[PDB]
């Protein structure tokens, strides 16, 4: 039944600055734990035996530092092949139970995402659904609140959002946040408000678009 | 108690049991407190029939066994009974190896030099001596005692020991081992009543040792898959949680003291049933074993496999001078244990058999 | 070189049964016990089971009384089977077991719906009345199954740059949006169209994007 809480959640950094992640236990646990480092779509290798054993053909980059119930996994001098997922794992009692998990991200300078609002497709107004996306492309950080404003009622349920990947060209994170509707629900109100709180504005970036046009 | 206590680190004070008790629960976790408790309870059986005759008749099984047996019988006999000797003698030598390498890292040659001149030292007394073994030995269990409490899988531990179930050849070998190692023939060699609740309460307890073992062995690591499941060099790096880095020189320490008093009761035991040199002649294997170019871990679990093979052999003569009335006069021992040491005397050769039909397949 | 291998992927249907294959070379299986772990895509992942040789399963609170582990030493494969399947189980599975745990197999992908092979409808999102120099314009690819899609856009324009957001599960089918990016001048001079090519039901579907 003992768990694991790993912190941070996500993590950003640009390489050259050591980085380091905390497994916080549930009980004590006699430096019985495993670090595992995984990209997308691949299988975790192993890295970290019970604590700072650096595991078979791992680089001396990674150090573990171990005592009872927190542990920490240090990276030094991070190289581009360090970033995704890391994983901790118990295996002193039945059942093992693996942490939090991590996504060590790359850092950079800050952006402001490009929002536009479309309005539902025509071949889809006819095919009943009506959704008014509102892509949000190139910001950063990640963490953004898009909201949806009907009729400057929000609307919290029925939306849907998505996120990419690390972008590959110059590391901003762009997402999508679709709004599916009935026809009564688009045909009862009148406008369609996309506001984007985000951490580089003070204001949040709006857009809009209304029926009648 | 003080009595039975001190009596149990004695009597059991090897480096078979522990061995043994390792090995299993790293290969068969909690599945082998069954065989663990059926070794204890036909022991306790043995222990007190052994007594029985030997009150009764006036004379060791030795003595015995020269009285009404042919020759060639008696030649056979003798050469398994040195046979069984010979084998506890290179369990104790390989056990004070293994732990003289683990604490000063000598080489197992020159830690059976160590054990030859430590036997030359047996010879600054022997009162102060004897209660620094039976403490170290207390203090390893008291040590195991502090692990069994930690074993979160309760009611699986139960089932484990409660239902018994062999699998292949691993687990009837292991199981065999333990059960040979734990029924030593010389407990079937070895106030009345007081001596008789001593032994029974010693073994007791001293069972519960051995169980606590056989569990820390099973929760330390089982699914870990760690490196080595019987190798004591790292079986002692890894044996404990608690008082980490004395905890393994008290490991060693405790198997070395262990191995050095099995080699004085064994090689005495020895020296009753073959008067009725020494030394030398027993600790040869040893040598010659240690140095044949391999590793001891799992020749200290074969030869507690072969005090098994030794064990029906002093078995059978056991019940037969049991049950009679010219000898035994009006103190004749029940038919009741009369059969149940006959059904142990069974199971033995059939789990022995069975290894042997195995070996005999491939 | 020690290597662990699994079975193909499998798309099955919920109440059904399956069974995966975890094959393994370079060591020995009948020394080893083998650890199960089910990963859902991103979304974590909990030590599921384990599998010590000689057929000793132990199962996790979690995920127990549904699933068994069968061993075949002759081939030394480790089989995981599921009976009664749920919406919510689909994941990426993981055998992995040498000494310390280093080795893990490929993975296999596993997915439970009902949803029979159905083509995509591809909607086009024209911005309807263009802050700045350059422009975006939209195709939202919806109500398809399988989920692998691809979505190329063919445009004339001096510039351009594309993005294919990650498809999502809506109502038990799939949901995605794609982006593109324009310069003014060349829209709606030069014709910027979006293909939407879905193998697993043959159709591609190039639809035109106009306001
Ligand atoms: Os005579
Ligand atoms: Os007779
Ligand atoms: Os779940």
């Amino acid at each position: 039944d003992i768990e694991l809480t790993q912190s941070p959640a996500t993590l950003s950094v640009t390489p050259g600055d050591s980085v380091s992640l905390s497994c916080r236990a549930s009980q004590s646990i006699s430096n019985n734990l495993h670090w595992y480092q995984q990209k997308s779509h691949e299988s975790p290798r192993l890295l970290i035996k019970y604590v700072s054993q650096s595991s078979s053909g791992i680089p001396s980059r990674f150090s573990g530092s171990g005592s009872g119930t927190d542990f920490t996994l240090s990276i030094n001098s991070v190289e581009t092949e360090d970033f995704g997922m890391y994983f901790c794992q118990q295996s002193n009692s039945w059942p093992r139970t693996f942490g939090g998990g991590t996504k060590l991200e790359i850092k950079r300078a800050d952006a402001a995402p490009t929002v536009s609002i479309f309005p539902p497709s025509s071949e889809q107004l006819t095919s009943g659904g009506a959704s008014v996306v509102c892509f949000l492309n190139n910001f950063y950080p990640k963490d953004i609140n898009v909201k949806w404003k009907i009729d400057g009622s929000e609307r919290q349920n029925g939306v849907l959002n998505s996120w990419t990947d690390q972008d590959s060209k110059d590391s901003t994170y762009s997402m999508s946040s679709t709004l599916t509707l009935t026809k009564d629900e688009y045909e009862r109100h009148n406008s369609y408000t996309c506001e984007a709180t985000h951490k580089t504005s003070t204001s949040p970036i709006v857009k809009s678009f209304n029926r009648n046009e | 108690f003080l009595g039975p206590a001190v009596i149990a680190s004695i009597a059991y004070m090897d480096p078979g049991n522990f061995a043994t008790n390792i090995e299993g629960g790293a290969r068969y976790g909690y599945s082998l407190l069954w065989v663990i408790l059926a070794a204890n309870l036909m022991a306790m059986v043995i222990q007190n029939l052994s007594a029985n005759l030997g009150i009764a008749s006036g004379r060791n099984l030795p003595e015995l066994i020269r009285e009404r047996w042919p020759r060639p019988l008696v030649w056979f006999y003798w050469i398994q009974a040195e046979l069984v000797a010979m084998a506890t003698d290179l369990a104790e030598f390989l056990g004070a190896a293994l732990a003289i390498q683990l604490l000063t890292g000598l080489p197992m040659f020159w830690g059976a030099v160590v054990t030859g001149v430590v036997t030359f030292w047996l010879l600054r007394g022997t009162r102060p001596l004897e209660l620094a073994v039976g403490a170290f030995v207390l203090m390893i269990g008291v040590a195991y005692l502090v692990q069994v409490v930690l074993a979160r899988p309760d009611l699986a531990a139960v089932g484990a020991g409660f239902v018994p179930r062999l699998q292949g050849p691993g687990s009837a070998y292991l199981a065999v081992g333990i059960i040979g190692a734990t029924v030593m023939p010389h407990v079937i060699y070895l106030l009345v009543r007081l001596n008789r609740v001593d032994v029974i309460a010693a073994m007791g307890l001293a069972g519960l040792i051995n169980m606590s073992m056989l569990a820390v062995a099973a929760a330390t690591f089982h699914g870990k898959n760690v490196e080595n499941a019987g190798d004591l060099t790292t079986a002692y790096q890894t044996l404990t949680p608690l008082l980490g880095p004395a905890a393994s020189v008290l490991f060693a320490v405790a198997l070395l003291a262990s191995g050095l008093s099995s080699s004085a009761v064994g090689t005495m035991a020895g020296d009753v049933i073959m008067q009725g040199l020494r030394r030398l002649i027993t600790m040869l294997p040893a040598f010659i074993v240690i140095l044949l170019g391999m590793d001891p871990s799992s020749v200290l679990i074969l030869s507690q496999v072969i005090l098994c093979f030794g064990v029906p052999f002093a078995l059978v003569p056991l019940l037969l001078f049991t049950a009679h009335h010219d000898v035994m006069g009006a103190l004749v021992t029940r038919r009741s244990f009369t059969v149940i040491g006959w059904v142990i005397a069974v199971i033995i050769i059939a789990l022995n058999g069975y290894l042997l039909w195995e070996l005999l397949g491939g | 070189q020690v290597q662990l291998t699994e079975s193909g992927p499998g798309l099955v249907a919920p109440s059904q049964s399956l069974s995966i294959t975890c094959t393994v070379s370079g060591f020995s299986l009948t020394s080893y016990g083998v650890h199960w772990v089910r990963q859902p895509p991103g979304k974590g992942l909990e030590w599921l089971v384990v599998i010590w040789s000689d057929g000793s399963t132990t199962y996790n609170s979690a995920l127990k009384s549904r699933l068994s582990i069968s061993k075949d030493n002759s081939k030394s494969q480790v089989f995981l089977k599921m009976n009664s399947l749920q919406t919510d189980d689909t994941a990426m599975y993981y055998c992995a077991r040498e000494p310390p745990y280093g080795y893990w197999g490929q993975g296999t992908t596993l997915t439970v719906s009902s949803a029979k092979t159905t083509p995509p409808s591809v909607y086009p999102l024209a911005p309807g009345c263009t802050t700045g120099s350059s422009v975006t314009l939209g195709c939202l690819v919806k109500g398809y199954f399988p989920e692998s899609v691809t979505v190329t856009w063919n445009s004339g324009s001096l510039s351009s740059s594309v993005h294919t957001f990650p498809a999502l599960l809506q109502s038990g089918l799939y949901t995605m949006s794609s982006s593109v990016t324009v310069p003014s001048s060349t829209w709606p001079s030069q014709t910027v169209t979006c293909s939407v090519a879905h193998p697993a039901s043959s159709t591609t579907v190039d639809k035109k994007l106009e306001p």
